C-alpha cells in the first residue's frame, strides 16, 4: 500500500541576470 | 581516532567473528598473544581503529561475544586467539533461544541485554571517536535474530548519530536449516528496516556454490565460508585503517549507497577467486576484477541481479592500480549493461582504492550492490511466511512467549510494504 | 551449561537405561569404578551435562531408578556399571504393578512417587541449568506406564518450563506382549499427549526387523535392541556434549519438531546400520546416510512413513562433513519426494552436525521425523480397545482399584480426537 | 609529626587490624621481627606516624588491642607478625560479650575499660603531635559495638579537639550474621552519630560480590575481605606517610567531606580492582580508575548510590599522575551526571595525589563518597529494629544488664531523626 | 520530627565604594 515518492519538477520561466543587453540601445 | 565496536551475538556472529579476528590479525601483525610482531609502521598506524593497548604491547580488540548458551563461547575461548580477547566481554546466558525470536527478544534477551548494554558502553567511552557498530549474525538463529534486533534497538537509543552496520546471514531458497526461520527472519527484518543503516546480505547456499563452482572446493566448512565473509569484511573498513590514493569510511558508503531510508539492503561480492591450480594461468588486472565482480555467479547474495536493477554500486579496490584502468573500466560497464541500472541515478558506480593489498594477492576489489532484484528474497520469504501462518504453523512456541497475533500481521504487512516499495522503484518514470 | 536428570522407570525402562549409560560410560571415557580414565579433554568438558562429580576423580551419573518390584533394580545393581550408581537413588516399592495401569498410577504409585519426588527435586537442586527430563519407559509395563504418567504430571506442575522428553516403547502391530496392553496404552496416551512436550515411538517389532534384515543378526537379544535405543538416545543429545559446526540442543528440537502441541509424537531412526561382513563392501558417506535415513525399512516405528506425510524431519550427524554435502543431500530429498511432505511448510528439514562421530565410524546420523503416518498407530490402538472395552474385557481390574468407565470413555474420545487432528493435516 | 594511635575491638577489629598492619608492615619494610630492611628512605621519612621506634632498628606498631574473650588474640598472637607488637598492648577480659551490646557496654566493657584507657594515655603521651585514633570495630558484634561506643564516649571526652574515624562493618541487606545484631547496631548508631567524626560503612556482602563478580573469586575467605578493607584503610592515610603532588591529612578529609555536623557516615571504594587473567588485557589510566571508582558494583557499602544524590567525594589518587588528567576526568564525571549530586553545593568532588602507588601498582585511586543514599541502610535498621522491638524480640537479654525501655526508644527515636536528616538533605530547594 | 535549615539569603541593596563618578560634575 505505497507509491513512489515521485514530483513534477521544472524550472519554468529563469531570466537572465547579467545585463549584457543593458547598454544595446 | 575513529574506532569500530564489533558485537558479535549467536553462532553466525561467534564462527564468523572469529575468523574474521583471526584475519585482522594477521593483515596488523598481531600475534595469538596479543603482541605486535609485524613488520610495517602501517600496521600499528590505526591499530586503535579495532584494538585497544593495554601497556605492555599487547592491544585486545574491540569485540563484545553476545550469546544465550556458552556452548560456542568455550569453544572459541579454547581455539586459536582466545588469550588476546580481555575475558571481560564474554556476556553469555544459561537457556539458550531454541531458534525462538519471540524468547530471544522478550526472555532471554530481556534478562541479558543490561548487561550487553553495559559492556557496550563500557567499550564506547574508552574510544577517542566512535564512529560506528558492527554487527555480524544470522537471521534464522533465534539467538542472532532475537539478541540482534534487541541490542540494535537499544543501541540506536543511544547513540542515533552513529553508522549502525550488520553483516546478516539470511534463508536460503532451496536449503532451509530451521524449521521456525521464516518467522525469525520476517520479525527480525521488521525491526532491521527501522533501526539499521546498512545490512548486508550472505547468503550460505550462494558460498556454497562459490566454493564447489569457482574456488573448485570438494569439501568446504563453515570456517571456509567464514574465511570469505571475513576477507568481504576486512575489504569492507580497509579504508579506516590504511592509506590509499582514494579513501572511504562507513559514513561515506552508507551516503553513497542507501539513496532512500528504507532501502538499504546491499549485495556483496568479492573478486578475485580463483582455485589453487588456476592461478598459474590468470593474471591480475584491473578488467579481470571488473568481471568476476559483475558476474551473477560472483554474488553471494540468494538473487541472480540480472533480474532486476541497481539503484547504487560501490567498488573498493585494494592494492597499486591506475585511477584511469579503474575508471575507464566502471565506463565500459556502466555503458554495456546500462538496462541493468535506474535511469533516475546517473553515475551509478561509486570507487574507492586502497594502497595495500590483501595478504598474498597483487590486486583484489570489495563489490557491494544496492539492487532492486533482492526484492525476491523479501518476497519468498513473504510468500513462506503467509502460508506458514494461514495454519498458525509453531505458532504456540511463539505466542507463550508474550506475543499476539497483531505483532506477526504488523511485520508481515511491513515487509509487505518493503516489497512494493522495491517494486515502485522499479519503474523508469522518465 | 546445561543439565539431564535422567529418569527411569518399569522394567523395559530399567534395561533400556542400563544400556543407555553403559554406552554414555564408554563415551566419555569412564570406567565401571566410576573414576575417569578417558583420553580427550572433551570427554570432561560437559561430563557435567549427565554426571554430577563426586569428589576423587569419580563421577555419579544423574540418573534416577523408579520400579514397583526390586527384583530389575537387583539385576542392575549385581550387573556391570552396577557400582556406578550412588546407591542413593534406587527408588523401589515391593508390591509391583501386575501390567494393571490403575494399580500403578492410583495405588502404589500414589504411595511411592513422593518418594521418588524427592530424590528428583534433591537431583534437581544440584543442578547449575536445569534444561530438560527423560524418561525412558515402555507403555504397555504397569509399572512404566503408571509411574509414567504420575510422575509425569507431578514434575511438570513442579517445572512447567523445563522440557519433558520420554523414550516410550508402543504396542507392537503383530504380535502383543500382554493381553491388556491397549489398556493401558490408550491410558498412558491420555495423559502423555496432555503434559510431555515430545515423545519417541521405538516398536520392537520394527527393532526385530532391522537387526534381522539389515544387521543380519541371526540371534538378537533385548542387550541388542537396548544398544540400538541407546546409540538413537546419545545422538538425540550428542549436541548437549560436544562441539560442531552447527549445533542444536533439546529447546530447538522441541520448536522445530513439534508444529502444534499435540502432534508430538515421533518417530525415530538411525545409520549407519550394517553387518559385520558387508562392513568392507560399502563406502560410509553422507549421501548413504541419508539415503540409508529416509527408508521405511530403517523407521524403528512399526508404521510405513510413506503411508502418510511429514511435518517435519530432524536430521542431527555426527562426525567431520561437509556442510555442502549435506545440504545439498537434503535438497535433493526434498525435491524427488515432495509429494511426502504437507504443502503448508516450506523447508521442512532442520539439521545439525556435531564433530565427534560414534565410537568406531567415521560418521553417523540420528533420523527424527514426525510422520502424520502415526495415525495408523492411534488407530490401531483405538479400534482394539473399543473391540476390548465393548465387553468389558479385564475391566473389572481397573475398576477396583477405583477407575469408574468415565475415565475410559474420556480416553478414547481423547483418542479419537488426536486421530482426527492427525486427518485434519494429512 | 603527626601520629595515629589505632585501636582494635571485636573480632573485626583484631582480623582487619592483623591485616592491615600485615599491609603497612610490607609498605615501610618491617619484617615480621619489627627491623627495618626496607629499600626507600621514605619508608623511613613518615615510619613515626604509626610505629614507635625502641633503639635497636626495631618499630612497635602504635595499635591497641581490645577484646572480652582472648581467643581472638592468643590466635592474632600465635600468628604471623606476632612478636613485633610489643606484649604490653594485649587488652583482653575473660566472659566475652555473647553478641550483646548492653552486656558488652554497662558490664564487661565497664570493667575493662579502665584499663584499656591506660594504655590509650600511656601511647598517646609517648606521642609528638597526636592527630587522630582509628578504630576498626563491627557493629553487629557485641564486643565490638559495645566496646567501641564506650571507649570512643571515654576518649571523646579525654580529647575533644582530636580526629575520631572509625571503620565499621555494617549489617548486611540480606544475610545477617547475628539475632540479635538491628539492636546493637541501632544502639550503637546511637552514639556513633554523636561522638565519632566520621565512620566507614563496610559490608561484608558487598565486598563477596566484589569478590565473586570481578577478582572472579571462587573461595574468598574473610582474611582476603580484610586485605580488600586495608588496601582501603592503607590508601586513606597515604598523605600522613609519603610526599606527594597534593596532600591531605585526616582533618582535611574530615572538614571537605562533612557538610553538617550529623551527615558523615561515608561510602568507601577501591580501585583497580582485576582478575589475575584480565590483568593482562586491561592498562591503567586515570579515565579507567575513574570509571572504576563511580561504579555502583564497586561500593563496598551496601547501598545503590543511584537511588539518592552526592553531597561530598573524596578521590585519593596513588602513583605518578597527571593533575590534567585527573582533573579532566572529575569534571568529566560531574557534567555527565550532574543529577547524582545536591544542586546546594557546587564543586562537589575533593582530590589529592600521592606520588607512592600501592605495591605491584602503576596507579590505584581510593573512593569516598557521602551519598544520601545510605538512607537505606538506616532506613531497614529502623523498620527491623521497629518489628523486633514490637514483640519484644530478645528484650529481656538487655533489660538484664540495667537497660530500660527508654533507652531504646530514644535510640530508635534519634535513628528516625537522623533518616529524616538524610531525607531533608535530598531536596534542591533552589 | 526535623527540618532543613534553609535560610532566606539576600544581598539587598549594596553600593559601590569607588567614588568613580564623585568628579562627573
Ligand atoms: N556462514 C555460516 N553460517 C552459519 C554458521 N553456523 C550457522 N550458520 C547458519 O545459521 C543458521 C543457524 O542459526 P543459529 O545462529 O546457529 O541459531 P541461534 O542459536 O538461534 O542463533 C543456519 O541456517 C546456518 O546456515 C557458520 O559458521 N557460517
Ligand atoms: N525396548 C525394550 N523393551 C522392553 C525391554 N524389556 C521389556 N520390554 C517391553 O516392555 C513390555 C513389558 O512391560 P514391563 O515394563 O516389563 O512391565 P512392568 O514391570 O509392569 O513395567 C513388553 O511389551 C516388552 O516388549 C527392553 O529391555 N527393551
Ligand atoms: N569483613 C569481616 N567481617 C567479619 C569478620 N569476622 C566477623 N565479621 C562480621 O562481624 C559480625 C560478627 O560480630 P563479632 O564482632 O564477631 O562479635 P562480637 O564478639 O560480639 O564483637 C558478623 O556479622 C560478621 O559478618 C572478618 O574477619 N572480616
Amino acid at each position: 500500500k505505497v507509491q513512489i515518492i515521485n514530483k513534477k519538477l521544472d524550472l519554468s520561466n529563469v531570466q537572465s541576470k547579467c545585463g549584457s543587453k543593458d547598454n544595446i540601445k | 581516532m575513529r574506532e569500530i565496536v564489533h558485537i558479535q551475538a549467536g553462532q553466525c556472529g561467534n564462527q564468523i567473528g572469529a575468523k574474521f579476528w583471526e584475519v585482522i590479525s594477521d593483515e596488523h601483525g598481531i600475534d595469538p598473544t596479543g603482541s605486535y610482531h609485524g613488520d610495517s609502521d602501517l600496521q600499528l598506524e590505526r591499530i586503535n581503529v579495532y584494538y585497544n593497548e593495554a601497556a605492555g604491547n599487547k592491544y585486545v580488540p574491540r569485540a563484545i561475544l553476545v550469546d544465550l548458551e556458552p556452548g560456542t563461547m568455550d569453544s572459541v575461548r579454547s581455539g586459536p586467539f582466545g588469550q588476546i580477547f580481555r575475558p571481560d566481554n564474554f556476556v553469555f546466558g544459561q537457556s539458550g533461544a531454541g531458534n525462538n525470536w519471540a524468547k530471544g527478544h522478550y526472555t532471554e534477551g530481556a534478562e541479558l541485554v543490561d548487561s550487553v548494554l553495559d559492556v557496550v558502553r563500557k567499550e564506547s567511552e574508552s574510544c577517542d571517536c566512535l564512529q560506528g557498530f558492527q554487527l555480524t549474525h544470522s537471521l534464522g538463529g533465534g539467538t542472532g535474530s532475537g539478541m540482534g534486533t534487541l541490542l540494535i534497538s537499544k543501541i540506536r537509543e543511544e547513540y542515533p548519530d552513529r553508522i549502525m552496520n550488520t553483516f546478516s546471514v539470511v534463508p536460503s531458497p532451496k536449503v532451509s536449516d530451521t524449521v521456525v526461520e521464516p518467522y525469525n527472519a520476517t520479525l527480525s527484518v521488521h525491526q532491521l528496516v527501522e533501526n539499521t543503516d546498512e545490512t548486508y546480505c550472505i547468503d550460505n547456499e550462494a558460498l556454497y556454490d562459490i566454493c564447489f563452482r569457482t574456488l573448485k572446493l570438494t569439501t568446504p566448512t563453515y570456517g571456509d565460508l567464514n574465511h570469505l565473509v571475513s576477507a568481504t569484511m576486512s575489504g569492507v573498513t580497509t579504508c579506516l585503517r590504511f592509506p590509499g590514493q582514494l579513501n572511504a569510511d562507513l559514513r561515506k558508503l552508507a551516503v553513497n549507497m542507501v539513496p532512500f531510508p528504507r532501502l538499504h539492503f546491499f549485495m556483496p561480492g568479492f573478486a578475485p577467486l580463483t582455485s589453487r591450480g588456476s592461478q598459474q594461468y590468470r593474471a591480475l588486472t584491473v578488467p579481470e576484477l571488473t568481471q568476476q565482480m559483475f558476474d551473477a555467479k560472483n554474488m553471494m547474495a540468494a538473487c541472480d541481479p540480472r533480474h532486476g536493477r541497481y539503484l547504487t554500486v560501490a567498488a573498493v579496490f585494494r592494492g597499486r592500480m591506475s585511477m584511469k584502468e579503474v575508471d575507464e573500466q566502471m565506463l565500459n560497464v556502466q555503458n554495456k549493461n546500462s538496462s541493468y541500472f535506474v535511469e533516475w541515478i546517473p553515475n551509478n558506480v561509486k570507487t574507492a582504492v586502497c594502497d595495500i593489498p590483501p595478504r598474498g594477492l597483487k590486486m583484489s576489489a570489495t563489490f557491494i550492490g544496492n539492487s532492486t532484484a533482492i526484492q525476491e528474497l523479501f518476497k519468498r520469504i513473504s510468500e513462506q511466511f503467509t502460508a506458514m501462518f494461514r495454519r498458525k504453523a509453531f505458532l504456540h512456541w511463539y505466542t507463550g512467549e508474550g506475543m499476539d497475533e497483531m505483532e506477526f500481521t504488523e511485520a508481515e504487512s511491513n515487509m509487505n510494504d518493503l516489497v512494493s516499495e522495491y517494486q515502485q522503484y522499479q519503474d523508469a518514470t522518465a
